[PDB]
């Protein structure tokens, strides 16, 4: 029996990464951010907060290869979660945060909004796979790897996706972005107009009802001055824009 | 070659092939699962099996998997087996009709990825089966260029030799 609303940030208050919004920079790496964000949240949830780490988007983005797609030119979430179960992922925080083994190397920028950072530009170059931690950090790259026990697709089913988030934590999903979505600031998004800009991956961490409209609570990776402090809500229950059609998740190795 | 065959049973077959679950793939295929099940990324069970699951590659080919299926970045199973260094899967795919010169949307061919990833025997087998050594990727790079840019001397020597003829 599931509640009418659910917010993983409220259910697991001791897991700080669930509340955090990242910035993928001028790089098409949403596929990587949705995965390491939800993996970070699940490592904390499944170890009852005994292990709280920011998993490295840099490690996933640069070391997976063509199995995950094309680096800064788009990627594939199911193989990103598979790579975490295969090769693992080291820790790594925000750009120049010096948090973890491999913090993100692409600087933050303004995504579809004006602000003090530089505007985002065309998809950059994918950085090299450098299997070494930052000099100030210890343990070694190999010892810093966090592994998944398994990964899997979730059925295209509102109920199965809610049950999975409720029990095991945030998941990764993808949806078709139309140009009116880029202007989102608040409310429940529902496509009305605008050209198709392509499929984009995100992290789903809850659901609710607002203005009479069922919705999924989602984190984007376009920094906090885009959207509603970095998050957005989108129509739930109708596979709207494909949001319930490519959901993937996985369970960490509690080792 | 651009699949987007999608369903609940298709998700199960894609998951079993990516998890290396040989017996589960045999059960799903013996009971009517679509061998080219796909999704909005154009990925199929054979792309997942190319990541080091030879026995599953053999089962999916027995059920008629499209050996040249191309995903949304234009990669085929042969590109992925060459990138991950699985020589026996590259051999079986080529023996089953895989296109040795398939070009991705950013112009990467199987030989570019084997030269970039440092897989010498795979580079030699693709070369012998017809790979184009003058193919330019999105950055105007040839496979020799990528071997050189990635420090793979042995592969660059072989490619340097092949241009000599």
């Amino acid at each position: 029996k599931l509640p009418a609303s659910f917010d993983a940030r409220e259910q697991w208050p001791q897991c700080p990464t669930i509340k955090e919004i990242r910035d993928q920079g001028s790089c098409g790496s949403c596929w990587a951010f949705g995965a390491v964000e939800a993996i970070s949240d699940r490592i904390c949830i499944h170890t009852n907060a005994h292990v709280s780490v920011e998993v490295s988007a840099e490690d996933l983005l640069t070391c997976c290869g063509s199995m995950c797609g094309d680096g800064c030119n788009g990627g594939y979430p199911a193989e990103a979660w598979n790579f975490w179960t295969r090769k693992g992922l080291v820790s790594g925080g925000l750009y120049e945060s010096h948090v973890g083994c491999r913090p993100y190397s692409i600087p933050p920028c303004e995504h579809h909004v004006n602000g003090s950072r530089p505007p985002c530009t065309g998809e950059g170059d994918t950085p090299k796979c450098s299997k070494i931690c930052e000099p100030g950090y210890s343990p070694t790259y190999k010892q810093d790897k966090h592994y998944g026990y398994n990964s899997y697709s979730v059925s295209n089913s509102e109920k199965d996706i809610m049950a999975e988030i409720y029990k095991n934590g945030p998941v990764e999903g993808a949806f078709s972005v139309y140009s009116d979505f880029l202007l989102y600031k608040s409310g429940v998004y529902q496509h009305v107009t605008g050209e198709m800009m392509g499929g984009h991956a995100i992290r789903i961490l809850g659901w609710g009802v607002e203005n009479g409209t069922p919705y999924w609570l989602v984190a984007n990776s376009w920094n906090t001055d885009w959207g509603d402090n970095g998050f957005f809500k989108i129509l739930r229950g109708q596979d709207h824009c494909g949001i319930e059609s490519e959901v993937v998740a996985g369970i960490p190795r509690t080792d | 070659h651009h699949h987007h065959h999608g369903s609940d049973l298709g998700k199960k077959l894609l998951d079993a092939a990516s998890a290396g679950q040989d017996d589960e793939v045999r059960i799903l295929m013996a009971n009517g699962a679509d061998v080219n099940a796909s999704n909005s990324y154009g990925r199929t069970p054979l792309h997942a099996a190319a990541n080091g699951h030879l026995e599953i590659v053999d089962v999916l080919l027995a059920y008629g998997a499209d050996v040249n299926a191309s995903d949304q970045w234009g990669y085929t199973p042969l590109h992925l087996a060459a990138a991950e260094g699985h020589l026996e899967i590259v051999v079986v795919l080529l023996a089953n009709g895989a296109d040795v010169n398939a070009s991705s949307k950013r112009g990467n061919t199987p030989l570019h990825v084997a030269a970039q990833s440092g897989h010498l025997e795979i580079a030699d087998v693709l070369l012998a089966h017809g790979a184009d050594i003058n193919a330019n990727d999105y950055n105007g790079k040839t496979p020799f260029d990528l071997a050189i840019d990635n420090g793979n001397a042995d592969i660059a020597e072989v490619l340097q030799k092949a241009a000599k003829l």
